[PDB]
C-alpha cells in the first residue's frame, strides 16, 4: 500500500485488512519518505 | 475516565509526558475509594464501643 | 520584575519546518538524534529566518 499503482479519494474508500504476520514498525518513521506520523492513543516507540 | 484500569497497560502504551496524566485520573479515583472505607468503619468502631 | 541566577545560550540552525522539533516532550528527526530539551525545561526559545 506504499508502493500501489493508483489510490482512492475520500468518495470510494478502500479497506484491506492485514493479519498473521511479523511486521516492523521502526521503518516507517526513520525513512524520509513523509511529513506527518503523529499518532493518537499509541506511542510511536512503543509499537514494537 | 482513564484509558483502562491496569497501570501496566498505560505504561507500555503511552509516552511519559502524556502517560501522567492517565495516572494521576487513577490515584485520585482510588484515593476516594479508601477515605469512604476508613470513615464507614470509624462510625461502625463507634457503634460496637 | 522577577529575575533568576544566571540563563544559558545554546544556538544552532536547523531547516524551516524544524521549528515545531526544539520543544519539550515530543520526538522527531532532531529531537531524537541531534538535540532533545527536557520535559521540565524552563525557559524558551526564538526563532529568526
Amino acid at each position: 500500500v506504499f508502493n500501489a499503482t493508483r489510490f482512492a479519494s475520500v468518495y470510494a474508500w478502500n479497506r484491506k485488512r492485514i493479519s498473521n504476520c511479523v511486521a516492523d514498525y521502526s521503518v516507517l518513521y526513520n525513512s524520509a519518505s513523509f511529513s506527518t506520523f503523529k499518532c493518537y492513543g499509541v506511542s510511536p516507540t512503543k509499537l514494537n | 475516565g482513564a484509558i483502562s484500569s491496569v497501570l501496566n497497560d498505560i505504561l507500555s502504551r503511552l509516552d511519559p509526558p502524556e502517560a501522567e496524566v492517565q495516572i494521576d485520573r487513577l490515584i485520585t479515583g482510588r484515593l476516594q475509594s479508601l477515605q469512604t472505607y476508613v470513615t464507614q468503619q470509624l462510625i461502625r468502631a463507634a457503634e460496637i464501643r | 520584575d522577577l529575575c533568576f541566577t544566571n540563563v544559558y545560550a545554546d544556538s544552532f540552525v536547523i531547516r524551516g519546518d524544524e521549528v515545531r522539533q526544539i520543544a519539550p516532550g515530543q520526538t522527531g528527526k532532531i529531537a531524537d538524534y541531534n538535540y532533545k530539551l527536557p520535559d521540565d525545561f524552563t525557559g524558551c526559545v526564538i526563532a529568526w529566518n
